[PDB]
């Protein structure tokens, strides 16, 4: 939703575009759009659901 | 200077214009052709019109 995805080699994080403040990928800080096939450069990864433990 | 993939940079400009990033990635091929075609057209217009 804001910022870009980054990876330190193993994990994946989303951080603001002007300061390295990584955090876990969550459905709140991202938004779904369409299917995986259309976009190029997409990578496999899981998105944590905040209400999943609930 | 901060390196960044050019299609990703477009998403920044698209996001900074009022459209979501997805509209670019879902149309990256179309936009690229339009950009190249426009770049070709301006060259001809400059060459033709004195
Ligand atoms: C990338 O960052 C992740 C953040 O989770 C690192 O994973 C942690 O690494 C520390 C040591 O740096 C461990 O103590 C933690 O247990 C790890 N946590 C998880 C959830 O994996 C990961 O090591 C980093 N990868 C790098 C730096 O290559
Ligand atoms: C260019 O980007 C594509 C799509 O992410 C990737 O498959 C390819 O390996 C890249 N080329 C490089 C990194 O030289
Ligand atoms: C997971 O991995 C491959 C290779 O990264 C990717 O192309 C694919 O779309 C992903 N999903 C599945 C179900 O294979």
């Amino acid at each position: 939703r804001e910022g870009v995805f980054v990876s330190n080699g193993t994990h994946w994080f989303v951080t603001q575009r002007n300061f390295y403040e990584p955090q876990i990928i969550t459905t709140d800080n991202t938004f779904v759009s369409g299917n995986c096939d259309v976009v190029i450069g997409i990578v496999n990864n899981t998105v944590y659901d905040p209400l999943q433990p609930e | 200077a901060l390196q960044i993939p050019f299609p990703m940079q477009m998403a920044y400009r698209f996001n900074g214009i009022g459209v979501t990033q997805n509209v670019l990635y879902e149309n990256q091929k179309l936009i690229a052709n339009q950009f190249n075609s426009a770049i070709g057209k301006i060259q001809d217009s400059l060459s033709s019109t004195p």
